[PDB]
RNA sequence: CCGAGGGUAGGGCCCGUGACUGGGGCGAAGUCGUAACAAGGUAGCUGUACCGGAAGGUGCGGCUGGAU
RNA sequence: UGGGAGAGGGUGGUGGAAUUCCCGGAGUAGCGGUGAAAUGCGCAGAUACCGGGAGGAACGCCGAUGGCGAAGGCAGCCACCUGGUCCACCCGUGACGCUGAGGCGCGAAAGCGUGGGGAGCAAACCGGAUUAGAUACCCGGGUAGUCCACGCCCUAAACG
RNA sequence: CGAUGUCGGCUCGUCGCAUCCUGGGGCUGAAGAAGGUCCCAAGGGUUGGGCUGUUCGCCCAUUAAAGCGGCACGCGAGCUG
RNA sequence: GAAUGCCGGCAUGAGUAACGAUAAAGAGGGUGAGAAUCCCUCUCGCCGUAAGCCCAAGGGUUCCUACGCAAUGGUCGUCAGCGUAGGGUUAGGCGGGACCUAAGGUGAAGCCGAAAGGCGUAGCCGAAGGGCAGCCGGUUAAUAUUCCGGCCCUUCCCGCAGGUGCGAUGGGGGGACGCUCUAGGCUAGGGGGACCGGAGCCAUGGACGAGCCCGGCCAGAAGCGCAGGGUGGGAGGUAGGCAAAUCCGCCUCCCAACAAGCUCUGCGUGGUGGGGAAGCCCGGGUGACAACCCCCCGAAGCCAGGGAGCCAAGAAAAGCCUCUAAGCACAACCUGCGGGAACCCGUACCGCAAACCGACACAGGUGGGCGGGUGCAAGAGCACUCAGGCGCGCGGGAGAACCCUCGCCAAGGAACUCUGCAAGUUGGCCCCGUAACUUCGGGAGAAGGGGUGCUCCCUGGGGUGAUGAGCCCCGGGGAGCCGCAGUGAACAGGCUCUGGCGACUGUUUACCAAAAACACAGCUCUCUGCGAACUCGUAAGAGGAGGUAUAGGGAGCGACGCUUGCCCGGUGCCGGAAGGUCAAGGGGAGGGGUGCAAGCCCCGAACCGAAGCCCCGGUGAACGGCGGCCGUAACUAUAACGGUCCUAAGGUAGCGAAAUUCCUUGUCGGGUAAGUUCCGACCUGCACGAAAAGCGUAACGACCGGAGCGCUGUCUCGGCGAGGGACCCGGUGAAAUUGAACUGGCCGUGAAGAUGCGGCCUACCCGUGGCAGGACGAAAAGACCCCGUGGAGCUUUACUGCAGCC
RNA sequence: GAGCUAGCCCUGGCCAGGGUGAAGCUGGGGUGAGACCCAGUGGAGGCCCGAACCGGUGGGGGAUGCAAACCCCUCGGAUGA
């Protein structure tokens, strides 16, 4: 339920912020944070390799458990749900009966006080982790491993999910968050439910300072530049593209496919994304 | 106004000093040429 | 002190007028098509929406004030 | 108090038919479409047939001159929540009633906002015909929309 | 072209006369008044404003008149820009 | 003898400009060969959120003292940051190191690269961050938290005593954190005192006074008091914290739970140690047995790791505490006490500046802390002033033009001008009041107005204290008084109407453009399934991202509102298992060279054979494009309508003489006395038009138009006045420029604009202050223009390559 | 060569005073319950005025400068990109 503001500044006209109503714990688990080394988009050469990055709010990285098959059969209680500034999803704090504590990304509808568990025999309840083969066809799931024991890769952003379409040998068929139809191995772990904080898409940043808070530096159009800088650079007055629209590096940026040709995972893609 | 020389002993020794020169093929050549020419100082002097 | 009124400044309502513009009424024999009345030759009407020189057409839903 | 009929309303779930698309198979010279045609699709293997999958929408028969609702309107099936209504008994209150300017609420379709969804259909639009013309009627395409959630709009041959 | 700064304005003038006004004339289709046309005449004078960067031009209000042109389209080691 | 030649020397301009902030000087007395300039004294002026004081950087002896004045000092010099010499910087507690980690750097392991080298987990380095023990006063010509005095403390070693399962680079706890706002109690600091101490003072009309003037503290260990922070206790289970674990975590139970208790800081008190003014007399002495007390204001600092709210979600590691592991439990560790031990480097001085960065003793630049009082609503603003520090290292006259900075102005009031450029006006606070339009916030300080001082009387609430007094913060009512004038000085909006552009706050061409440009939230297209795409790198490796399609890259558009039409023929991109073409390679019909021959050697057709291209489709918020001629209505005119050629399709809505209109000052209307601009219309739009978006839009703007009100030295039209210069005298003394010069006007002449030639005219010799017409004046080997088979940046369907991709 | 400048990373610091008065909260009204209205409280914001601090709008001065970009008056931002 994204929150609005009365228009008492020009920027407060459209700014919307998340409602934070699902959050119940406001400082992180000291045992589970580490410092997030900001890059400014610079690689180990010191070179900008991703433009317009830098200068956002300070953040601590909350370690997240993307394995979960770490602790098969051990139930945990959902102690808290917390804000995580390193991802769009919210994170849930789990207290395992072990005593061990861990962060998972918080699926939708997950309730503080309920229990979750992981393994080939877990109940089909929001927050549980099973190998893909054991989750019934039709189940909407998130945090999906892409190869077994390699870590959850798919459907981690707020609101997203994959849906289990069917099975074929050792593989299940998923409809990924992008609409793609893909075969993922059935021993891959996935978590029951869709990711929470689905209102996230309707936040209206509202002013330019907001983008600066998030580490986003201003983005310059190639058509505002000179030839030495950009294929769209130059011209007397304003100018249309005057060539197929192109990146700063000269490749075409309206339609040109770029997935590698002979990539081995092609065997495992049923249908490319839609819409 | 703010001119271009803003002295700084640490900066000076870390940029032009003997150790920085030695740690590099071109810095070693700098020392070599200034020795061959008979410079009294091979590196800038800074109080430290 | 109050005080006719005068001055300054800013409001409200009305009347007249205005380059140009919008449709409206009217006008013996203008131009274009023929939408409606017969199943009017695509049954008609209808609220809405979009489109079209024009009457109109078409979508959606409604009515019989439609027919055989 | 005891019962009854009902597509009355809201949420959730869920069943088969049909179309479209996809994949596999089989098979070949046309299919489609009309008043007749043409555009269109088809040897890059369509149409017609079988099997598999995906997805959306509407619920055949029952079904009626039928039923329910104040109206708009409501139809597969199931559960839950809920409204109205009628009958029987003649038990309780004792005129506590009728209407109702304003007010408030509901209010087909279309349309609008923000998300989603998109099979079929189809304003706009393109093409093929027709015609003197044909910004139409017919044919082939087709986008909003038609569907869901929330919020607006408040109109009607909202008619008995 | 080892640089002669380029429009307009301002300031300051000065000169020519093919004279705008004022002075003197002849002719007039000059009754008077007023005017036309040409001759002599450069002494002095020749306004203030609206528009535009403008020169010029049009317009308002005047005037005896609101002259034209040269001086590196006079004048940026005088100003403006 | 010339090269705007090179090096050096010396001229000219010239006794010229200048002598560096317009805060400002005068006099007396000293010193000395010499004094406006050095020392002292009195008077005057300037800073005082500094122009004072304390840190950090940077500088490097500039510090102090004696003796000097050639040069340095924009004058002078006896003086000096200058010359010569001598002296001067003292730490277990301040800062840094023998402690910790941050980015980053380095880098056993390992990875990569022709070489050089590049990466890289740990580890190591790395600080203005963490951590850690000293406060007050005195002393020197010059150092002092360093020496000394007083009172405190830290660690290391050894010992004695008491206690304990002791023991770690290993486990855990803690360290440990944002922004805004903020409570209680304190402190720093400050104001008053009729109280306390003090040398004195009574003037000039008055005052011997509850008079004036000066001062009325600082540090402190244990103990105690006030205010805060931190923190649950016990037990049982236990599979987690990469071994162990009594610790930590998880579950249960019991108790304690606004509390308490324990613990730790801040403040106060506190043995005790210091300090202690004006004035007077010679830095010193006195004052003085100095006094050292009460009231008030009160932090942004302290208690602190406090509290609340918020979204953008806020370092690490050590010290420390706890757990246990090897081991050892004759050890070891903890507490208390005693004696001993405690190293290296910095420390002078300047430090908003004459000592640092600017070639200069340069009006510039330079981070942190303190920064007093009064009044002005507040404040670090402003005026004046304390402490303290200065008068800016040339002076003396004069009282021209002219310049600069400043003041005033009769009548007029934008007539000035490209433009109200500039300068006026307005100006703070309190109160009254306030329009269109609006996205309901705003527009708004709209506009426009009234009030504002001093005195007496009455009185309300808040803080302190006690509820009173007193001090203190806001006031309210009444009656008066004075002036030209009461935010009386200083600091402090001119306002309105209407248009264009851009939504907005922001950003930019360091040093001629701040804008309409860029960015911006927001919209759309497109790519990307993760060892993602993309980017940097030969690579390894990185970034993307410890992210995962509600994410990330690219591109255009640019809040919001209402919208965004037609064309896929060409280019791009996307799809297409057919066909056509297509390289190496496969294939080898069939030839050829040579040898006696086996053979060896070579050419080689059909045919099979990728991407790319052809070819078939799709696609516009992909590159882009969106007609011509002729005719027609019962007045005329004009054509809703028709005809025909052409196209891939012929520009829809909306807008239009426009940031676009050539003709053009279109035409009409408005505003004006008059309007090439402006605003409103019309539409034959040279040459608008829909995300290089189209049309609007409240609010916003040091943007650009147009108008009005106010007010003015802008102007008619100039006048006067101030100061700093200019000018004269004394001191110091540049510059570009310069073939040489004994350097006039006119009319001619001449390479076509003559001081220099001809003819004539004019003219005694040399300066000083002024003005700028000439010396085609100076400056710059024209930046425009061309030329050179000169150069460079940039483009592309120019050529040819290369990376990259296929 | 990034001791100037540009961007970023780490770690510190700074922003007088005044104004406006968002949400929320409480209470009151309202209703079947609500929406919502009023008051108080509250203290939000690329909010407003304005020093420091950061700028560099217009004009003037300066132009062999005090200065190879300065000076004076004026003006922009000043809790934020
Ligand atoms: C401008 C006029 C052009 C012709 C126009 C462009 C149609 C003709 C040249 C002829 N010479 C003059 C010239 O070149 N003057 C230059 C001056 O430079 C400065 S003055 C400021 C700049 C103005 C003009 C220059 C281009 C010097 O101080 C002057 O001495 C002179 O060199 C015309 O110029
Ligand atoms: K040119
Ligand atoms: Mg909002
Ligand atoms: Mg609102
Ligand atoms: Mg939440
Ligand atoms: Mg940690
Ligand atoms: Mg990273
Ligand atoms: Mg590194
Ligand atoms: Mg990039
Ligand atoms: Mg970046
Ligand atoms: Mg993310
Ligand atoms: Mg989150
Ligand atoms: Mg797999
Ligand atoms: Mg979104
Ligand atoms: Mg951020
Ligand atoms: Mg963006
Ligand atoms: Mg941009
Ligand atoms: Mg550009
Ligand atoms: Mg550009
Ligand atoms: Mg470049
Ligand atoms: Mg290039
Ligand atoms: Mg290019
Ligand atoms: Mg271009
Ligand atoms: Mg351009
Ligand atoms: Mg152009
Ligand atoms: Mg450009
Ligand atoms: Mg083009
Ligand atoms: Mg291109
Ligand atoms: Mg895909
Ligand atoms: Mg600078
Ligand atoms: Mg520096
Ligand atoms: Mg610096
Ligand atoms: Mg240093
Ligand atoms: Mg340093
Ligand atoms: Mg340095
Ligand atoms: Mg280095
Ligand atoms: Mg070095
Ligand atoms: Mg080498
Ligand atoms: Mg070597
Ligand atoms: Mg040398
Ligand atoms: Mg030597
Ligand atoms: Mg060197
Ligand atoms: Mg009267
Ligand atoms: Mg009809
Ligand atoms: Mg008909
Ligand atoms: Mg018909
Ligand atoms: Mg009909
Ligand atoms: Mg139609
Ligand atoms: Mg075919
Ligand atoms: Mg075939
Ligand atoms: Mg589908
Ligand atoms: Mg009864
Ligand atoms: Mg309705
Ligand atoms: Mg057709
Ligand atoms: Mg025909
Ligand atoms: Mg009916
Ligand atoms: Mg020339
Ligand atoms: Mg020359
Ligand atoms: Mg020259
Ligand atoms: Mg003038
Ligand atoms: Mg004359
Ligand atoms: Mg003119
Ligand atoms: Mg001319
Ligand atoms: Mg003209
Ligand atoms: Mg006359
Ligand atoms: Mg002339
Ligand atoms: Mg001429
Ligand atoms: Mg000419
Ligand atoms: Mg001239
Ligand atoms: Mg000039
Ligand atoms: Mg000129
Ligand atoms: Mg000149
Ligand atoms: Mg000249
Ligand atoms: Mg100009
Ligand atoms: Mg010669
Ligand atoms: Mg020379
Ligand atoms: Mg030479
Ligand atoms: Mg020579
Ligand atoms: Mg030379
Ligand atoms: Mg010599
Ligand atoms: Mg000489
Ligand atoms: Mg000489
Ligand atoms: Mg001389
Ligand atoms: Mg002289
Ligand atoms: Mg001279
Ligand atoms: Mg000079
Ligand atoms: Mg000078
Ligand atoms: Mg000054
Ligand atoms: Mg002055
Ligand atoms: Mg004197
Ligand atoms: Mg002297
Ligand atoms: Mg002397
Ligand atoms: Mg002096
Ligand atoms: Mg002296
Ligand atoms: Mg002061
Ligand atoms: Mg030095
Ligand atoms: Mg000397
Ligand atoms: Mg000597
Ligand atoms: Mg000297
Ligand atoms: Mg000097
Ligand atoms: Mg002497
Ligand atoms: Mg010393
Ligand atoms: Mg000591
Ligand atoms: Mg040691
Ligand atoms: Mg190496
Ligand atoms: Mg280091
Ligand atoms: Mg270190
Ligand atoms: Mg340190
Ligand atoms: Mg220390
Ligand atoms: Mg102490
Ligand atoms: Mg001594
Ligand atoms: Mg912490
Ligand atoms: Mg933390
Ligand atoms: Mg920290
Ligand atoms: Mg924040
Ligand atoms: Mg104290
Ligand atoms: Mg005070
Ligand atoms: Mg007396
Ligand atoms: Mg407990
Ligand atoms: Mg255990
Ligand atoms: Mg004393
Ligand atoms: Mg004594
Ligand atoms: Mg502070
Ligand atoms: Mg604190
Ligand atoms: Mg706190
Ligand atoms: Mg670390
Ligand atoms: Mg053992
Ligand atoms: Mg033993
Ligand atoms: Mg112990
Ligand atoms: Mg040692
Ligand atoms: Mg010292
Ligand atoms: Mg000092
Ligand atoms: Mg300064
Ligand atoms: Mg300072
Ligand atoms: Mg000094
Ligand atoms: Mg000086
Ligand atoms: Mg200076
Ligand atoms: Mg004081
Ligand atoms: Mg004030
Ligand atoms: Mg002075
Ligand atoms: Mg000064
Ligand atoms: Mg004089
Ligand atoms: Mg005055
Ligand atoms: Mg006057
Ligand atoms: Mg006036
Ligand atoms: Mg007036
Ligand atoms: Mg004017
Ligand atoms: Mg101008
Ligand atoms: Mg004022
Ligand atoms: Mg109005
Ligand atoms: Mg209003
Ligand atoms: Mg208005
Ligand atoms: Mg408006
Ligand atoms: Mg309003
Ligand atoms: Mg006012
Ligand atoms: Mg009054
Ligand atoms: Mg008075
Ligand atoms: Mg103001
Ligand atoms: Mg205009
Ligand atoms: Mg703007
Ligand atoms: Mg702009
Ligand atoms: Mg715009
Ligand atoms: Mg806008
Ligand atoms: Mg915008
Ligand atoms: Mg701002
Ligand atoms: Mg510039
Ligand atoms: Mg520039
Ligand atoms: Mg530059
Ligand atoms: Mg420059
Ligand atoms: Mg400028
Ligand atoms: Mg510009
Ligand atoms: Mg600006
Ligand atoms: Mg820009
Ligand atoms: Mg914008
Ligand atoms: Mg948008
Ligand atoms: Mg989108
Ligand atoms: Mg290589
Ligand atoms: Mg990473
Ligand atoms: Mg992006
Ligand atoms: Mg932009
Ligand atoms: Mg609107
Ligand atoms: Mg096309
Ligand atoms: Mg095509
Ligand atoms: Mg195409
Ligand atoms: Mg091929
Ligand atoms: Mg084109
Ligand atoms: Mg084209
Ligand atoms: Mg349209
Ligand atoms: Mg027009
Ligand atoms: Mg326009
Ligand atoms: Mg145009
Ligand atoms: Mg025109
Ligand atoms: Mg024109
Ligand atoms: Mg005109
Ligand atoms: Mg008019
Ligand atoms: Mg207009
Ligand atoms: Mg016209
Ligand atoms: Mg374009
Ligand atoms: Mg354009
Ligand atoms: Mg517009
Ligand atoms: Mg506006
Ligand atoms: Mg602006
Ligand atoms: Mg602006
Ligand atoms: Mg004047
Ligand atoms: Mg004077
Ligand atoms: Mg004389
Ligand atoms: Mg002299
Ligand atoms: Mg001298
Ligand atoms: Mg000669
Ligand atoms: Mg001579
Ligand atoms: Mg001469
Ligand atoms: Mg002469
Ligand atoms: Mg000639
Ligand atoms: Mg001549
Ligand atoms: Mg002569
Ligand atoms: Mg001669
Ligand atoms: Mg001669
Ligand atoms: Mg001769
Ligand atoms: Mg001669
Ligand atoms: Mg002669
Ligand atoms: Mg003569
Ligand atoms: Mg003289
Ligand atoms: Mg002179
Ligand atoms: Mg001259
Ligand atoms: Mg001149
Ligand atoms: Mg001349
Ligand atoms: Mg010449
Ligand atoms: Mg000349
Ligand atoms: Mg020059
Ligand atoms: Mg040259
Ligand atoms: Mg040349
Ligand atoms: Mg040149
Ligand atoms: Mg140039
Ligand atoms: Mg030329
Ligand atoms: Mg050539
Ligand atoms: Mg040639
Ligand atoms: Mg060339
Ligand atoms: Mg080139
Ligand atoms: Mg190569
Ligand atoms: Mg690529
Ligand atoms: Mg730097
Ligand atoms: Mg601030
Ligand atoms: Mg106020
Ligand atoms: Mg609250
Ligand atoms: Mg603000
Ligand atoms: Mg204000
Ligand atoms: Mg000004
Ligand atoms: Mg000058
Ligand atoms: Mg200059
Ligand atoms: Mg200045
Ligand atoms: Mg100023
Ligand atoms: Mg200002
Ligand atoms: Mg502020
Ligand atoms: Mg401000
Ligand atoms: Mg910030």
């Amino acid at each position: 339920a994204v929150k609005k503001f009365k228009p008492y500044t020009p920027s407060r006209r459209f700014m919307t912020v998340a409602d934070f109503s699902e959050i119940t714990k406001t400082e992180p688990e000291k045992s589970l944070v580490k410092p997030l080394k900001k890059t400014g988009g610079r690689n180990n050469q010191g070179r900008i390799t991703v433009r317009f990055r830098g200068g956002g709010h300070k953040r601590l990285y909350r370690i997240i458990d993307f394995k979960r098959w770490d602790k098969v059969g051990i139930p945990a209680k959902v102690a808290a749900i917390e804000y995580d500034p390193n991802r769009s999803a919210r994170i849930a704090l789990l207290h395992y009966v072990d005593g061990e504590k861990r962060y998972i990304i918080a699926p939708d509808g997950l309730q503080v006080g309920q229990q979750v568990v992981a393994g080939p025999d877990a109940p089909i309840q929001v927050g549980n982790a099973l190998p893909l083969r054991f989750i019934p066809v039709g189940t909407v799931v998130h945090a999906v491993e892409l190869e077994p024991k390699k870590g959850a890769k798919l459907a981690r952003a707020a609101g997203t999910s994959a849906q289990i379409q069917g099975r074929e040998g050792d593989y299940v068929i998923l409809r990924l968050p992008s609409g793609e139809l893909r075969k993922v191995h059935g021993e891959c772990y996935a978590t029951v439910g869709a990711v929470g904080n689905a209102d996230h898409k309707n936040i209206v940043l509202g002013k330019a300072g907001r983008s600066r808070w998030l580490g986003r530096r201003p983005h310059v159009r190639g058509a505002a530049m000179n030839p030495v800088d950009h294929p769209h650079g130059g011209g007397e007055g304003r100018a249309p593209r005057g060539r197929p629209p192109a990146s700063p590096w000269g490749w075409q940026t309206k339609g040109l496919k770029t997935r590698k040709r002979r990539k081995p995972s092609s065997r495992f893609i049923i249908a490319r994304r839609k819409k | 106004m703010k001119r271009t020389w803003q002295p700084n002993r640490r900066k000076r020794a870390k940029t032009h000093g003997f150790r920085a020169r030695m740690r590099t093929p071109g810095g070693r050549k700098v020392l070599k040429r200034r020795r061959q020419k008979g410079r009294w100082r091979l590196t800038p002097a800074v109080r430290k």
